[PDB]
């Protein structure tokens, strides 16, 4: 039942601009034991899979570059991208990994102009 | 590149007939990673099916935990994904993801693979 609710489901943004968008989980992700937040942000581009970008709220992954910042704990996460570059346009996406069943978030569609 | 997930399905299937697919390793070691079985339309969206833990442990959805099976063979390198009574809902593009530390990632993406039961 952990429920997995993104915002905005879209947005238009332009060439240079910090985008900001938000994840919120209906329990707490945050393991009282190692203070990690279990949570895990992905990007999605046109027929290719999903790739990771931020594991733990805000772990980058391998290869994934400093404009991508993910923050925030508890229930209320966010992915905010410093300044966007075109190639940026995709579908993102954030999954929680507290509890069995790992559902994902339904998803913010990023425009970029 | 060196570590790839192939996954291979039937491409389309007939209903409640059952659904088999299988992940493919390359590159890393199945004790040291966990490998979850995930799928998406875009009807249903993305949808966490199950897990298989380094050391066997699995863990299931707990809607289709009735029509799923989940194993592995860690000499082969392989995930097994084994889904009955299919509807035509189950219609996606499967895909088995892995996590774990040592690698130049910590997540593994596959390809996915489209199973269109129709």
């Amino acid at each position: 039942d952990v429920v997995m609710t993104q915002t905005p489901s879209s947005l238009a943004m332009s060439v240079g601009q910090k985008v900001t968008m938000s994840c919120k989980s209906s329990q707490s992700l945050l393991n009282i034991s190692n203070q990690k937040n279990y949570l895990a942000w992905y990007q999605q581009k046109p027929g290719q899979s999903p790739k990771l970008l931020v594991y733990f709220a805000s772990t980058r992954e391998s290869g994934v570059p400093d404009r991508f910042i993910g923050s925030g704990s508890g229930t209320d996460f966010t992915l905010t991208i410093s300044s966007v570059q075109a190639e940026d346009q995709a579908d993102y996406f954030c999954q929680q990994h507290y509890r069995a069943p790992r559902t994902f978030g339904g998803g913010t569609k990023l425009e970029i102009k | 590149g060196q570590v790839q997930l192939v996954e291979s399905g039937p491409g389309l299937v007939a209903p409640s007939q059952s659904l088999s697919i299988t992940c493919t390793v390359s590159g890393i070691s199945l004790s040291r990673y966990n490998v979850h079985w995930v799928r998406q339309s875009p009807g249903k969206g993305l949808e966490w099916l199950g897990m298989i833990w380094g050391g066997g442990s699995i863990e299931y959805n707990p809607a289709l935990k009735s029509r799923l099976s989940i194993s592995k063979d860690n000499s082969k390198s392989q995930i097994f994904l084994k889904m009955n009574s299919l509807q035509t809902d189950d219609s996606a593009m499967y895909y088995c993801v892995s996590y774990g530390y040592g690698g130049d990632r910590f997540s593994y993406w596959g390809q996915g693979t489209l199973v269109t039961v129709s």
